């Protein structure tokens, strides 16, 4: 967006000297084929574990049993003779 | 020795309209924006990552 100077005015470029015109050119790379070389194992031994794992311990129970319940001998009161 | 065997170093292309046209010290001191010092007497390193 310059602005034309009417007094100094100037024309287009002019040829110059040049690069050598195919140093300016690339080849084009030519891809050979590849592989993922070897045969690859199906699991690893890994170093840390893959499944969950629980932030608290909670307290696991089991049911027991007693035993055989046997008689006793109580004290026994007295009658309620109107003393009572 | 440190620079004073070379007038300067350059990276053209094609063999024509240089890129980078420095004297040894302005070389170098492209370097040490790179590795904070500078390499040892005859050695110049040149980035383009």
């Amino acid at each position: 967006m310059a602005l034309i100077n009417p007094q100094f005015p100037y024309a287009g470029p002019v040829p110059i000297p040049g690069p050598a015109p195919t140093e300016t050119m690339p080849l084009l790379n030519y891809r050979v084929e590849g592989r993922i070389a070897g045969i690859q194992q199906a699991r690893q031994f890994m170093p840390f574990l893959q499944g969950p794992h629980r932030e608290v311990a909670e307290q696991t129970y089991y049911a027991i049993g007693t035993g055989i319940q046997m008689g006793q001998t109580f004290n026994q009161p007295l009658i309620n003779t109107q003393e009572g | 020795n440190a620079g004073t065997d070379i007038n300067y170093l350059s990276q053209r292309t094609a063999n024509f309209s240089d890129t980078r046209k420095l004297d040894p010290k302005t070389w170098a001191a492209q370097t040490r924006r790179r590795i904070a010092t500078d390499f040892p007497k005859g050695v110049y390193y040149c980035d383009n990552r």
